[PDB]
Formats: C-alpha cells, sequence, structure tokens
C-alpha cells in the first residue's frame, strides 16, 4: 500500500510545515509555511486546519496523524481537484499563468535548490503552446 | 487542502530532477 519512498515522500512534505523538526505542526509553524507560499489564512482557519487533522486532539499533527491524513487524500480526492489547488499555489497572482518568475518563488521557498536556468527548463517542458508560461491544462498534462 | 498540495508541487520538482 505505501513504499518507503511514498513515506519519505510524505514525510519531506510533513518536514516542511515542521520547520523546528520536533516531530510536530503547531499553528505558529503553519502559520509561517502558508505565508510563505502566497496564503494569508484567518487565525481561527490555522486552528481548524490543524484540527481537522490532529486526530488524537493534543492540539497539533504528528506525522502518523499527517501520515494518516495523507494516505486518505490521496485516495479521496480526484486526480483534476488535486492538481488545480496546486495550480493556484503557483499562479500568485491569480492570472491562469504560472510565469517562471512565480515557479522560481515556490522553488526556493520549498527549499529546492535549482538554477534559474532549470526553473525556466521546468517551464519549457510544461509549455506546450509556446507562450513562455504553464496554465492549467498544461499543469495537469505534467503532473499525470 | 493546503498538506496536499503541497505534497504534489515536491512531487513536480522531484520528476523534473530525474530527467
Ligand atoms: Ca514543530
Ligand atoms: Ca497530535
Ligand atoms: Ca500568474
Ligand atoms: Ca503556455
Amino acid at each position: 500500500q505505501l513504499t518507503e519512498e511514498q513515506i519519505a515522500e510524505f514525510k519531506e512534505a510533513f518536514s516542511l510545515f515542521d520547520k523546528d523538526g520536533d516531530g510536530t505542526i503547531t499553528t505558529k509553524e503553519l502559520g509561517t509555511v502558508m505565508r510563505s507560499l502566497g496564503q494569508n489564512p484567518t487565525e481561527a482557519e490555522l486552528q481548524d486546519m490543524i484540527n481537522e487533522v490532529d486526530a488524537d486532539g493534543n492540539g497539533t499533527i504528528d506525522f502518523p496523524e499527517f501520515l494518516t491524513m495523507m494516505a486518505r487524500k490521496m485516495k479521496d480526492t480526484d486526480s483534476e481537484e488535486e492538481i488545480r489547488e496546486a495550480f493556484r499555489v503557483f499562479d500568485k497572482d491569480g492570472n491562469g499563468y504560472i510565469s517562471a518568475a512565480e515557479l522560481r518563488h515556490v522553488m526556493t521557498n520549498l527549499g529546492e535548490k535549482l538554477t534559474d536556468e532549470e526553473v525556466d527548463e521546468m517551464i519549457r517542458e510544461a509549455d506546450i503552446d509556446g507562450d513562455g508560461q504553464v496554465n492549467y491544462e498544461e499543469l495537469v498534462q505534467m503532473m499525470t | 487542502g493546503k498538506f496536499y498540495a503541497t505534497f504534489l508541487i515536491q512531487e513536480y520538482f522531484r520528476k523534473f530532477k530525474k530527467r
């Protein structure tokens, strides 16, 4: 059901949110990462994000809780609704296009260590119509 | 939600790096 590689990739996502590396995601850490990803959620919006996943109730998300939600979302969310949500993270100004500059910001934000050239290559590979940027449909074709 | 979208994005970067 879950290989070690899938588990470590789910840990890579968990680690981004648990910035102090103590095995727990707090609101403060959830708030910090969500703001770096363009968003700006409400203080209530952060405690019920934490809440919907914190299954034992200690007010915090450990990796077993996280791995349980990710395994369920992987089985429940449809493949198209999946990417739409990711696109909206990339398309930081909501104009319907992911530019190289927008992709660069997410790459640096998620601690990736890519060259400006490599990001350009990433855009090149998904750009199907040649306008130098990535729309929603182009994103789904690469992501699947 | 926002947790799974983040996984999807890190996978996109992963897939590219293998090329
Ligand atoms: Ca922590
Ligand atoms: Ca907990
Ligand atoms: Ca845009
Ligand atoms: Ca395009």
